[PDB]
DNA sequence: AGGTAGTCACAGCTGATTGCGCTG
DNA sequence: AGCGCAATCAGCTGTGACTACCT
């Protein structure tokens, strides 16, 4: 009666993905899909009760992506490269807009997985995580909508575990460190896949019994109200609470209640 | 007496439905009432 | 008796030639444990021997119990095996062929498990999932009533056999059919997969008898289990022993084929479920179900006493003489439990016991009632002149195994009937040698 | 020697089979011997009227709701 | 009608099948109402089914109903008419009505209004519409000796003729048997003959909702008829019967079992009713508060019905009292109404319309129907499962524990059997053991503990080794008052001992834990009243029994009443930590000694 | 061989007796 | 040592089940 479900969320950023192949490295998009694939086909693989859905996060919205091979195995992975194909073939570039929607896709997947648990029969309970992969740079405007789509994970006991890649992530530390998810940095990104399967691959339940990295050094730098950039020593309202870089007479905050 | 007080409670504690599910037992919190839950 | 058990006791090739379909090792590492199955995967992509005190060193101390269990039943299943590292070291490293034939259903690789079904294009007579539902329960059905023995059921001849062979049935006298045993009864009161389960494995265990491979069964078998339902399957490129096991499956209502030289067969859900709610349970010991075969109602009157037959609900009240009857039939107080919780209503599931306590409870105390007396025949011996004498002959008793009964105090011992004579000897041999 | 089958059950039966063997509620002095306060000895001939009668007791103070 | 299985199969009887699930119904041809809970229409066909039939059991998932004469004359006395109540049941069915229960309702419901009964001038005069029907029971003997004086016909206006005032009662009881059940409907909003007095509930005594449905079915179109609510001790019975009193707006009397009762009523109407203390009166022979000339009279059984001779003073306000009409006359404890000299009560006072208040309907001698004409139809049975749900009463978690008899005790048991064993499983010195066990842990948490025992023999020396106040029942009435005050707002002692005297309603404080030893037999209405003590898991109520003897059977059958209100007596063997710490009777010395005690009696 | 009125236990009430207290 | 309130006994009755005798 364990039913597992697994979101896991690709950062798809377009520019980062064609400056790695520009640098010509051994890692490209198309081994990290790979790399997603088998992962969700061994969590497929380890129970019958266990479900799986992939969100690729980019620029313009959040996609959902979900011969001797298995047969919902080998439907799971046309469905996802068709989906990836459609979504990337189709991404053009329209504005100056280059940070990735991560908090859009977490918000989703959290509506995916309110939705999966109603869909649950009450005879069984459907624990819940989200594997992110990081690629891209961290995004500051997107500061609050993160926040809260992790203190809405944290209320309804829902795991959040970053794999990150090249630059690390103060926002993804914050939600791994609140929701008890595992936070990694790939050292060597062709291993993404074995790092995958070596570390977030066994449930909550089997995280106690392994034996597991310990939780990295999580910053909890705070977002300026009116510049949107990590601080150090900031000025906090006391009675809205805003943070400000430096003092005002008059909170901009404050003046919404007369 | 020392041996009339394990007499008295192995009578007591285990006289009839003892001898069968202390058995089952070795050979295998709602609804709890509070003094069989200290 | 569950799937690991039986894979276990088989010989070491008959597992080597298991894994070499990718079919076989989907359903062996699913019915690994849970931490067995993060070493398999873990290993999969290793061609090097790993060394035991490292695969120690990955779960906490205080779990270690479940790491030992996960790693023998490992070894038993063979999935991999111990390898002499060279400097004195043991190396652990998966089988390749069960190695290879996961990566390949995992990945991809090679031929489907299928040959193709698209080279007869669609099927002119291709039945509906529902259609193919009812076929299975009919099926299920007619089987269990031929247990019972009603003249509606009739099947062929090796069936009623296998049932012979199994157990359940046993036939005195030719001619007349056979009569069911308490046995056939528990296995009615358990649950359809499990019986489905204990059938098969009752096959794979017989049918050295009529001379099939047992390799090439639990291949198709586990073939089975992971087929896609409402999908038809080409029949060509099966032994001919293969044919008859699937003939005898469409008998038992797992396989749907219209015709014996049809070259199609539609997997049905018992094939799906066969590797792995209408009951309504009140606090007033009564039962309410929403049911309408013969099949239910027979199976829930075997322990309940029925009041009300609906149209689609039928009304029964779990008295203590019908628990103390069914009991008297063989059936335990645990099966009856069992079956109440697996036909037990979506409703009921809401409750964090599925079953109230209060009648798990009672059903279990009136099963306690039956054996309040018992019973062992022997022979007392209570003229021991000599403590010393009663101590020999006591530890001569234990040695032989033959006691039933023992009274230091009182120096009263008491001796199975068969060990009864050798005593008796024994006792006389020390006199005599005094 | 004795041949007969040795009676485990609680003390309160056991009490109770004492009592049925001097009140003659068999019509004879069937239970022989006593060797232990939760233990008897009994004659396998008649085996059959004491589970009637242990059953008798058991369902007249139980009230069966059928 | 088949008997395949031994079950009376009706599937051919009701096929029809138009929606599959849709209807949360069931019915029956000779009669039942099997409802589903799960359902989102529950509320709705709950609010169906109380109106028009009445419950058998309510438990947490299949309600059952079922449906009686009694239950289709009350749904036919609210605005309920033949063809609603006919188009709602086959409207929830799932199985369709069989042509044997459409016959029987339609039977039932047509002879409601025929004939009337009515009191005017401290005369009882019986009208009916319809001329015909009197002459239909004019041939009746029975009824020929209530008419006096040859009833020359009484010609007014509609046909009507006197009948004997101690009679009534007889001829209330053919009515019935003639299809013509008798009706008492008071139209309380136009007497002008009655002097309807200026009681007034305070605006600030709020009702539960569930009350609300009970009074509103009490006057379904603006008058009041005799009829019976049955509402748990602590949830709110007295509230009721104030409410009722307040709006009917007459001359009220109250009557209670015993002479502690009527001032709890008293204090309920000086708490709920806004009545000055000249009108309220109490007659029961203590105060004598000159209840000539009042408002509101309240009383007690066994002196309204006195077989011998009656004190001067009690005769005259006797005679006062049987010389004018009274509007609701509330009956409490209405389940012990039909008895030898509580039936002639009713019979020897005159009222218009009769209230009778319960919380546990059940009695044995099957006298409970004999209630249906003595006042009136079940008018509301409240559903204790859901009552519970609301917080507003206890949810109390029932306990059938059950203790092992001594191997000295049980020789002795089966030994005797002329009424000497009722002291030997009584006295089991194991159910001595979990008593005091229980006493002790709940008294480590700080839980008020009411312990029940009959047998006041055993009670004796059950309280005294203990070393805790009891009530022996005929001790006082002051020492009684004095240790049920001080039992509530004292933490020095939180438990007491009870004989048989709680078996009734009394102001007993709140309380959570009971703990029963050897009850009366098979009294369900006693163990309805003692689980009814601790609701006001909140708490919970324990009855310990001795196995292998008679109390398990009493304790089987005496919970039966329970179990269709709802509740679970899950079955406890053994006790945790009973070996942990010290308890009476450890060693084998004092057990054996207690046999020579406990034999002592030799009542002979 | 089967069933209903006495009968016992335990409680209630009301109707009288009858026995102790009744001033700085 | 006269009144008066209060404790106390008699008679009847309700509740529940047990038990002796005979058509
Ligand atoms: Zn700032
Ligand atoms: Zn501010």
């Amino acid at each position: 009666d364990e039913l597992n479900l697994l979101v896991i969320v690709v950062d798809a950023n377009p520019i980062w993905w064609g400056k790695q192949a520009l640098k010509e490295s051994q890692f490209t998009l198309s081994k990290c899909i790979d790399a997603v694939m088998v992962l969700g086909n061994s969590h497929l693989f380890m129970n019958r009760s266990n479900k799986l859905a992939v969100i690729a996060s980019h620029i313009q919205e959040s996609r959902f992506l979900y011969d001797g091979k298995y047969e919902l195995l080998t439907s799971a992975n046309e469905v996802i490269v068709e989906e990836i194909k459609d979504l990337m073939t189709k991404s053009d570039i329209k504005g100056q807009h280059t940070e990735t929607l991560l908090a859009g896709s977490l918000a989703k997947a959290l509506c995916y997985i309110h939705r999966m648990n109603k869909e649950v029969k009450d005879n069984q309970e459907m624990k819940s995580r989200i594997l992110v992969i990081k690629a891209a740079e961290d995004s500051a405007l997107q500061y609050m909508n993160f926040m809260n789509v992790i203190f809405a994970a944290q209320k309804q006991n829902i795991l959040i575990d970053a794999c990150v890649l090249d630059s690390d992530s103060g926002l993804l530390q914050q939600a791994c460190d609140i929701t008890g998810g595992l936070y990694l940095k790939v050292p060597q990104m062709p291993s993404l896949l074995q790092y995958l399967l070596w570390v977030f691959l066994p449930d909550q339940d089997q995280r106690s019994q392994l034996i597991l990295p310990p939780p990295v050094h999580v910053d909890y730098r705070a977002a300026c109200f009116c510049h949107r950039n990590l601080i150090e020593i900031g000025y906090v309202c006391s009675v809205c609470l805003s943070i400000f870089c430096n003092f005002s007479p008059i909170c901009t905050t404050c003046e919404t209640a007369f | 007496g020392t041996s009339s007080q394990a007499e008295a409670a192995r009578i007591l504690a285990a006289s009839w439905p003892q001898n069968r599910e202390d058995e089952e037992k070795q050979k295998l919190a709602s609804h709890l009432f509070p003094f069989e839950k200290l | 008796r569950n799937l690991q058990e039986f894979l276990g006791g088989l010989s070491p090739g008959v597992l080597d030639r298991l894994y070499g379909h990718p079919a076989t090792c989907l359903a062996v590492f699913r019915e690994l444990p849970s931490l067995a199955k993060n070493w398999v995967m873990r290993m999969l992509f290793l061609e090097q021997p790993l060394p035991q005190a490292a695969v120690a060193l990955w779960v906490k101390k205080e779990f270690s119990k479940a790491q030992e269990e996960s790693t023998g039943l490992l070894s038993g299943l063979r999935i991999w095996h111990t390898q002499l590292l060279p400097g004195g070291l043991q190396g652990l490293i998966l089988n390749p062929i069960f190695r290879q034939n996961l990566r390949i259903a995992l990945l991809g690789g090679g031929k489907a498990w299928s040959d193709d079904t698209s080279q007869l294009g669609p099927d002119k007579h291709a039945r509906d999932v529902p259609s193919l539902d009812k076929y299975a329960e009919e099926r299920w059905e007619v089987v269990l009533h031929f247990m019972v023995g009603s003249p509606s059921a009739a099947v062929s001849q090796d069936l009623a056999q296998l049932l012979s062979q199994a157990g359940l049935m046993k036939s005195t006298e030719p001619g007349e059919p056979p009569c069911i045993t308490s046995a056939g009864f528990q296995f009615l009161l358990l649950d359809t997969p499990a019986q489905l389960w204990y059938f098969m494995l009752q096959y794979l265990q017989t049918a050295q008898s009529r001379g099939m491979d047992l390799v090439e069964i639990l291949s198709f078998l586990f073939q089975l289990s992971f087929s896609t339902l409402g999908k038809d399957y080409s029949v060509e490129g099966m032994s001919d022993s293969l044919l008859n096991f699937l003939q005898h499956l469409r008998e038992f209502g797992l396989v749907f084929q219209r015709k014996r030289k049809s070259r199609r067969y539609y997997p049905t859900r018992l094939a799906i479920n066969l590797s792995s709610g209408f009951i309504v349970v009140e606090t007033n010991y009564r039962l309410y179900a929403y049911t309408e075969s013969e099949l239910q109602i027979a199976l829930i009157a075997l322990f309940s006493e029925m009041l009300y037959r609906f149209p689609n609900m039928v009304v029964a009240q779990v008295t203590r003489e019908s628990v103390q009857q069914a009991i008297a039939s063989g059936i335990t107080a645990q099966q009856i439990i069992h079956f109440l919780r697996t036909r037990a209503h979506p409703v009921m599931l809401k409750q964090t016991p599925v079953l109230p306590p209060t009648i798990t409870d009672q059903i279990r105390l009136w099963e306690l009632e039956r054996d309040r007396l018992r019973f062992t025949e022997g022979v007392l011996y209570n003229q021991f002149l000599s403590q010393v004498d009663f101590e020999l002959l006591l530890a001569h008793a234990r040695e032989l195994g033959v006691l039933v009964f023992e009274n230091s105090a009182k120096r009263l011992m008491v001796v199975t009937p068969a060990g009864h004579s050798d005593v008796k000897r024994f006792w006389k041999r020390q006199k005599h040698s005094s | 020697v004795l041949k007969g089958v040795l009676i485990e059950c609680d003390p309160a039966m056991k009490q109770f089979l004492l009592y049925l063997d001097e009140s003659n509620a068999l019509g004879k002095k069937f239970i022989i011997q006593d060797i232990d306060d939760t233990h008897v000895f009994v004659i396998a001939e008649l085996v059959n009227v004491l589970q009637e009668r242990v059953g008798e007791l058991m369902d007249q103070n139980a009230f069966s709701l059928t | 009608k088949v008997d395949e299985y031994g079950a009376k199969d009706y599937r051919l009887q009701m096929p029809l099948k138009d929606d599959h699930t849709s209807r949360p119904l069931w019915v029956a041809p000779d009669g039942h109402i099997f409802l589903e809970a799960f359902s989102p229409v529950y509320k709705y066909a709950q609010d169906f089914l109380v109106a028009i039939a009445e419950p058998v059991c309510r438990p947490t998932h299949v309600h059952e109903y079922k449906l009686t004469a009694y239950s289709l004359y009350a749904a036919v006395s609210v605005g309920l008419q033949t063809s609603d109540i006919t188009e709602y049941l086959r409207k929830l069915s799932k199985t369709g009505v069989p042509d044997g229960i459409m016959q029987f309702i339609k039977l039932c419901t047509v002879s409601y209004g025929k004939v009337k009964l009515v009191l005017k001038h401290n005369r009882y005069f019986v009208e009916s519409c319809h001329p015909d029907v009197i002459q239909h029971l004019l041939q009746d003997p029975v009824i020929r000796e209530c008419r006096l004086r040859n009833s020359e016909g009484e010609a007014t206006e509609t046909v009507s003729f006197e009948v004997k005032q101690e009679m009534i009662e007889e001829l209330q009881k053919r009515c019935i048997h003639l299809e013509y059940p008798l009706l008492a409907e008071y139209d309380f909003r136009n007497d002008s003959v009655n002097p309807d007095i200026n009681i007034d509930l305070k605006p600030t005594a709020v009702l539960r909702p569930y009350q609300e449905k009970s009074l509103r079915k009490m006057f379904g179109n603006g008058r009041a008829r005799s009829g019976v609510i049955v509402l748990p001790c602590g949830a709110g019975k007295s509230l009721v019967g104030v409410t009722a009193a307040c709006t009917v707006r007459k001359r009220c009397l109250v009557l209670g079992n015993s002479a502690v009762s009527v001032e709890q009523w008293k204090a309920q109407f000086k708490m709920w009713s806004t009545i000055d203390d000249s009108q309220i009166c109490r007659f029961t022979s203590d105060a004598k508060d000159k209840p000539i000339g009042c408002s509101v009279a309240i009383s007690t059984y066994s002196m309204l019905g006195h077989t011998t001779k009656r004190s001067w003073e009690a005769e005259r306000v006797m005679e006062w009292l049987k010389t004018q009409e009274w509007g609701l006359m509330i009956l409490d404890e209405v389940h012990t109404i039909p008895a030898k000299m509580f039936r002639r009560v009713l019979t020897i006072v005159q009222a218009h319309c009769k209230l009778g208040l319960t919380a546990t309907l059940v009695r044995e001698d099957d006298k409970i129907v004999d209630l249906n004409f003595l006042i009136g139809p079940k008018l509301y049975e409240a559903n204790w499962m859901e009552l519970q749900n609301n917080g507003y009463i206890a949810k109390v978690q029932c306990a059938e524990v059950w203790c092992p008899m001594s191997p000295e005790f049980y020789r002795e048991y089966v030994a005797i059997k002329t009424k000497k064993r009722i002291l030997l499983y009584t006295m089991n010195p194991n159910k001595f053991r979990a008593c005091q066990f229980l006493i002790k842990f709940h008294e480590r948490r700080n839980d008020k503990i009411i312990v029940f025992a009959d047998n006041v023999f055993a009670l004796k020396e059950y309280a005294i080794r203990l070393n805790k106040p009891y009530i022996y029942g005929p001790t006082s009435q002051g020492e009684r008052m004095q240790i049920l005050q001080n039992f509530k707002h004292n933490p020095k002692i939180n438990t007491i001992f009870i004989s048989k005297v709680g078996d009734t309603s009394f102001d007993l404080p709140e309380a959570n834990v009971l703990i029963q030893i050897s009850s009366h037999g098979g009294s369900r209405r006693q163990e309805a009243q003692r689980l009814g003590r601790v609701l006001r898991y909140n708490a919970f109520f324990y009855s310990l029994v001795s196995q292998d003897t008679q109390e398990m059977a009493y304790s089987t059958k005496r919970q039966r009443f329970l179990v269709d209100q709802g509740y679970s007596f899950k079955v406890i063997t053994k006790l945790a930590g009973m070996e942990e710490e010290d308890l009476a009777f450890s060693t084998k010395e004092e057990q054996q000694q207690l046999l020579q005690k406990v034999l002592a009696a030799t009542d002979l």
